[PDB]
DNA sequence: TTTTTTTTT
């Protein structure tokens, strides 16, 4: 329980059997197609290629460097005070700020806004409150 | 041959005219006068300054370095002979170089055989060292059979002089009379070798780092130890080898050193001294320094005052019978998680010269003090002598390791008596420590001593103890969150939005949060603390009376009156803490005397540390 | 090689 403070996001992976029947059909069809096989931005299926994605990450890291807007900063103060006076810490606040900057980096933005802050808050709640509910 | 002699005469004359010009524009004659007054025997020159007046000498001094350097040292000897000061030193006078190298700035990886015979400048980390040893240069002998005196000179491949001789030690006269050595007249020199490796920031990934061997003599010996980051100037050269008249063609190469530069602190000018006078003459310099210490951390004002007192320090007293009284100050922080304990430790590690950081998680007491490895091996608190040790996660240390510190924190000594080893070691240093409470989080229903959970003999050795609590309170939560977001939205005034990191007062202060009151620059803080550390104040009668009354009041105060609870033990060491804090406060004023104005501030800080109101969960 | 001792992890 000590080192859980050092991690920004936590998930618990966890009744699949009916949905897992469709997943079993898809996965075993993939493996039989792999057996049959045994016998440049986009892939054929519309997903991004690895050779483009790796280069794009290496480009973005050396060039973007965003900041928050003041209106984006105003929401977090109220959210912090409300959660703390209805385990809330400055570590969690700075983690949320880092996630909002990270989302704004992918769009190659000059600034992060209320949109990126709200998606960061949704991701933080969905990840972290599983540990509060479980164990 | 005679043309070579004429050219050498011309080159020596050119260097002599440069050194002993009638009105010296580069002041090397005055530097020679300084050298002979100080008793030193080598002169440092700027190759960039030789490059302006004699470029045909300067660029030839890189390619044909040996002959040019020999001519330059001969010219230096003639320039010394023109003085009215006498040549005391029996070894000759020498030259070192500095300046711009360009092509010949290299690494151990890029030193290759194209550079042999050239002057070079190289960088790296010292990885080995020989002990200093003495080497014969000339020998003087007396012949008792004839009353004559014989002399002989010696030379070696590692010397810059290319000349070689028989190198047999003389024992008999030409008439086969025996001889007697004159040890008081024979000449020896100090000698050392070492090696340098590539810097880890430059060595390519996966491969092993490459390395180069080095030879140093005379005043250049005994200057380095393993781990030093250095820049070294010398001639790159090759050494032949023989075994029974058969030679392998693979020869060894070295650097023969001329000059060494250390890469791993203060600086002053009279404008800076004027500004130090002005700020010392201002109204409240101690409060100004305490506010200016660490601006990007909100709150913690009393702890910042304590850290400033730690950086200044008290006065050691050594009495007439050899008895010693301690001068250093020791500080402990205990508190809830995410309250910037480790952040303040890292800041003090930046500010203090001679500082070391460790953790209690991965430290043995033997490694923390001294070790037997048979040999004796220094630990962290010995290495930080007359300095600062920062210890993080201090609650995670074992008590077997903690009991090894008790001698160091009071007597300033480490004593060992184990198999074959009996020794004292000096370990005079200041301890700054951070910890979490017993339960991992402060329990308000138990007393502060119960939450701290350490014995009185260890708790008494800390001058100041701070308990830091993370209380939920909407006003403080709003203020702290606003400060943190204001520090995160900041960007420098002369910077574009897309960029990435790969005078006296501060001017932009939105990041600092403090709205209007001024803040000093960190460089000015470093200079001011460096000067104020050397002030040596004395005590006075008003201070003595105030301290003596106040100590008795602190001991006799009873806590059942006020619904407070005691945070520290109170012993006779806390009286000395009052004396130390008074002298440390008086240093910041640049005062020669300790007064009631100092002692009142020291009492207020100590009384803040000693007592704490009960938590709101219990109230 | 194998044996015996004292500090360290
Ligand atoms: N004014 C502030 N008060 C408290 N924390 C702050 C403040 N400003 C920033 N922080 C952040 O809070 C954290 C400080 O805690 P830190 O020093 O890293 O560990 P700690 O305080 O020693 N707690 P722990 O090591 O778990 O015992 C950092 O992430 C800081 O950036
Ligand atoms: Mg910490």
């Amino acid at each position: 329980p000590t080192i859980l403070s050092r991690f920004d996001m936590i998930y618990i992976v966890k009744h699949d059997v009916l949905k897992d029947a469709t997943l079993a059909k898809h996965v075993i069809e993939v493996h039989v197609n792999a057996s049959a096989a045994k016998e440049t931005m986009f892939d054929t299926d519309g997903f991004l290629t690895i050779e483009f994605l790796k280069k794009f990450v290496t480009y973005a890291r050396l060039n973007c460097g965003p900041r928050l807007t003041p209106q984006a900063s105003e929401k977090l103060v109220n959210h912090y005070v409300k959660m703390r006076n209805p385990p809330i810490t400055v570590r969690q606040l700075e983690a949320i700020v880092r996630i909002a900057e990270s989302i704004a980096k992918m769009e190659l933005q000059q600034f992060a806004t209320d949109k990126h802050v709200e998606e960061a808050l949704r991701l933080f709640r969905v990840s972290t409150i599983e540990a509060a509910a479980t164990g | 041959d005679r043309a070579e002699d004429a050219r050498k005469q011309e080159i020596t004359e050119q260097y002599l005219n440069f050194l002993d010009n009638q009105a010296d524009t580069f002041h090397y004659r005055q530097k020679i006068v300084k050298m002979m007054n100080d008793g030193e025997s080598r002169l440092v020159m700027n190759l960039d300054e030789i490059r302006e007046i004699l470029p045909e000498r300067a660029e030839g001094l890189l390619t044909q370095s040996v002959l040019e350097m020999n001519c330059l040292q001969s010219a230096l000897q003639m320039a010394i002979n023109r003085s009215d000061v006498q040549a005391v030193v029996k070894t000759g006078f020498h030259v070192g170089f500095e300046g711009t190298f360009g092509e010949r700035h290299v690494n151990p990886r890029t030193l290759k055989s194209s550079y042999l015979g050239n002057l070079v400048c190289c960088e790296g980390i010292v990885t080995k060292c020989s002990t200093v040893r003495q080497k014969l240069l000339t020998s003087v002998h007396y012949c008792p059979a004839t009353n004559k005196v014989l002399e002989k000179k010696f030379a070696d491949f590692t010397m810059l002089d290319t000349a070689v001789t028989n190198n047999n030690y003389p024992t008999e006269d030409e008439n086969k009379n025996p001889l007697e050595t004159e040890f008081g007249h024979s000449v020896y020199k100090d000698h050392q070798t070492f090696t340098i490796q590539e810097l880890p920031e430059s060595a390519p990934a996966g491969q092993l780092p490459r390395a180069v061997d080095c030879v140093a003599d005379l005043d250049l010996a005994d200057r380095v130890k393993p781990g030093d980051r250095v820049r070294i100037i010398g001639v790159f050269r090759v050494l032949p080898n023989k075994q029974n008249g058969v030679s392998s063609g693979s020869f060894r190469s070295i650097i023969i050193i001329n000059h060494i530069q250390m890469l791993s602190i203060p600086n002053f000018e009279p404008q800076d001294v004027k500004d130090v006078r002005k700020i010392s003459k201002s109204r409240n310099p101690f409060e100004l320094l305490a506010r200016s210490l660490a601006p990007s951390i909100c709150g913690h004002e009393e702890t910042k005052k304590a850290l400033l007192c730690l950086l200044l320090g008290g006065m050691e007293k050594i009495l007439n019978n050899g008895s010693r009284l301690r001068g250093d100050i020791n500080v402990l922080l205990i508190g809830d998680p995410s309250v910037a304990k480790s952040q303040l430790l890292r800041y003090v590690l930046r500010m203090a010269p001679r500082a070391i950081t460790t953790t209690g998680r991965g430290s043995s007491g033997v490694g923390l003090t001294a070790a037997v490895t048979r040999r004796l091996e220094a630990g962290a608190m010995v290495l930080a002598d007359r300095g600062v040790v920062c210890i993080d996660e201090f609650d995670k240390m074992s008590d077997i390791d903690r009991t090894a510190i008790h001698e160091v924190m009071e007597q300033g000594r480490v004593t060992i008596s184990k198999a074959g080893i009996h020794a004292k070691l000096n370990a005079r240093c200041s301890v700054l420590a951070a910890a979490n409470p017993v339960y991992g989080r402060y329990n308000p229903f138990k007393s502060p001593m119960e939450n701290i959970g350490m014995q009185d003999s260890l708790l008494s050795r800390f001058d100041l103890i701070f308990v830091l609590l993370d209380e939920h309170d909407a006003d403080k939560d709003a203020n702290v969150a606003e400060h943190v977001l204001k520090l995160h939205t900041y960007r420098t005034q002369g910077e574009a939005d897309g960029t990435v990191l790969p005078s006296i007062y501060e001017e932009n202060t939105q990041w600092a949060g403090i709205q209007d009151t001024k803040i000093l620059t960190m460089d000015f803080m470093r200079k001011y603390i460096h000067l104020a550390r050397s002030v040596q104040p004395k005590l006075t009668d008003e201070a003595t009376e105030y301290i003596s009354e106040v100590y008795a009041d602190i001991r006799s105060f009873d806590i059942t009156k006020t619904d407070q609870e005691r945070t520290m033990p109170v012993t006779a060491r806390q009286l000395e803490t009052l004396i130390r804090l008074s002298t440390a406060i008086a240093k910041a004023r640049f005062s020669k005397k300790v007064e009631r104005e100092d002692t009142e501030k020291a009492y207020n800080l100590l009384h803040f540390a000693c007592f704490k109101e009960k938590p709101k969960a219990r109230q």
